[PDB]
């Protein structure tokens, strides 16, 4: 039962090294082939290579050059680095266990075979964005509820997150108590070149004098956390 | 481009199949991708598929001589919609680093929605930092294609606004926002704003005033 969970800078400045790690929990580093994959706007999956289990590396001869793959045993977690990064290099990071095939169309003796390699099991992945410009925290403004009356019990209440550079933002709601009525919008990406978002909510009418509403904001990148109340 | 296009009606059987066949005996792997989210391993093997993935996606086994690669969804549905990515390993081409190219699954024929739309006044803590912006958002609307303009009173804006692309939600509706910036001395000088948002050919119109 490995849980992949991935962690970056978020920004990267161009010509400096990117840095990603895949923290593993409740499986065994050393039981498993290791991989990492990136994705970019404009392209396709991209296969950077793989690590196995006895700490042997094979290099995308594309990426190769550029890229160490390493292994931590004692924090169980492993390492993907690239060295002198450009603009091509912005991508989602995505870390995952590798497991290997092998078809034989012929005898084994003779080498006729060869071996090929899939992926199981996949972390979300990390936002990593490089650039020349540095990173911009966001600032939370709560967005009021209506009050009375809609003649449902439910008005509509939310914060808004603005001007973060880069993304992404994670939003919770009363420390993750409140998932129900949330809706968390896609960012839009500004003339300034900044991002906002707004996260939204439905509750109902009555509740609203009395009720907790506290909206987190997560900027890992900036790296700002602020917690925001909303009042009608 | 790396994508290749491909629409299907709702209810209906997705036929998918890798860019390249192979020479000899082969060991294909499937995978979906929705931008933004992890790939997931559909198939693996040919024909081999992973638990917790549904009965509906199926893959060509090679028995015999050859088979050609295919991937098949039975009845597909809006929550398929995703970029399809054919692993293909075979015994004359070596190791195959590059994932190839990938078939954007369009599912058609969903149901019209009207958009849901929320606008929200410039708050006091932003207005207390001179700045202030309008919030509207949009939801669970479909088809993604959306026409949004702000009024001043009466009369057209087009300054300072700033909107998303719509973009497919959990529930398999679009969802798009946009942003008005205001100096608050111009968000007083009007007696209301107006969110006025199109879709297919209705329109869901909003409004806030200074309080």
């Amino acid at each position: 039962q490995v849980q992949l969970q991935e962690s970056g800078p978020g920004l990267v400045k161009p010509s400096e090294t990117l840095s990603v790690t895949c923290i593993v929990s409740g499986g065994s580093i050393s039981n498993y082939y290791w991989t990492w994959i990136r994705q970019s706007p404009g392209k396709g999956l991209e296969w950077i290579g793989y690590i196995s289990d006895r700490e042997t590396t094979t290099y995308n001869p594309s990426l190769k050059s550029r890229v160490v793959i390493s292994r931590d045993t004692s924090k169980n977690q492993l390492s993907l680095k690239l060295n002198s990064v450009t603009a091509a290099d912005t991508a989602i990071y995505y870390c995952a266990t590798a497991r290997r095939g092998q078809r034989i169309y012929g005898v084994v003796s003779f080498g006729e075979f060869f071996y090929y390699y899939y992926m199981d099991v996949w972390g979300k992945g990390t936002a990593v964005t490089v650039s020349s410009a540095s990173t911009k925290g966001p600032s939370v403004f709560p967005l009021a509820p209506s009050s009375k009356s809609t003649s449902g019990g439910t008005a509509a209440l939310g914060c808004l997150v603005k001007d973060y550079f880069p993304e992404p933002v994670t939003v919770s709601w009363n420390s993750g108590a409140l998932t129900s009525g949330v809706h968390t919008f896609p960012a839009v990406l500004q003339s300034s070149g900044l991002y906002s978002l707004s996260s939204v909510v439905t509750v109902p009418s009555s509740s609203l004098g009395t009720q907790t509403y506290i909206c987190n904001v997560n900027h890992k990148p900036s790296n700002t956390k602020v917690d925001k109340k909303v009042e009608p | 481009s790396y994508v290749r296009p491909l629409s299907v009606a709702l209810g209906e059987t997705a036929s998918i199949s890798c860019g390249r066949q192979a020479l000899g005996s082969r060991a294909v792997q499937w995978y979906q991708h929705r931008p933004g989210q992890a790939p997931i391993l559909l198939i693996y093997n040919n024909q081999d598929r992973p638990s917790g993935i549904p009965e509906r996606f199926s893959g060509t086994p090679d028995i015999n001589f050859g088979t050609r690669a295919t991937l098949t969804i039975s009845g597909v549905e809006a929550g398929d919609e995703a970029d399809y990515y054919c692993h293909m390993w075979d015994s004359r081409s070596g190791f195959s680093w590059s994932f190839g190219g990938a078939t954007r699954l369009t599912v058609l024929g969903q149901p019209k929605a009207a958009p849901s739309v929320t606008l929200f006044p410039p708050s006091s803590e932003e207005l207390q930092a001179n700045k202030a912006t309008l919030v509207c958002l949009i939801s669970d609307f479909y088809p993604g294609a959306v026409t949004v303009a702000w009024k001043a009173d009466s009369s057209p804006v087009k300054a300072g606004v700033e909107t998303t692309t719509p973009s497919k939600q959990s529930n398999n509706k679009y969802a798009a926002s946009s942003y008005l910036s205001l100096t608050p001395e111009q968000w007083k000088s009007h007696k209301s704003y107006s969110c006025q948002v199109t879709h297919e050919g209705s329109t869901v119109e909003k409004t806030v005033a200074p309080t």
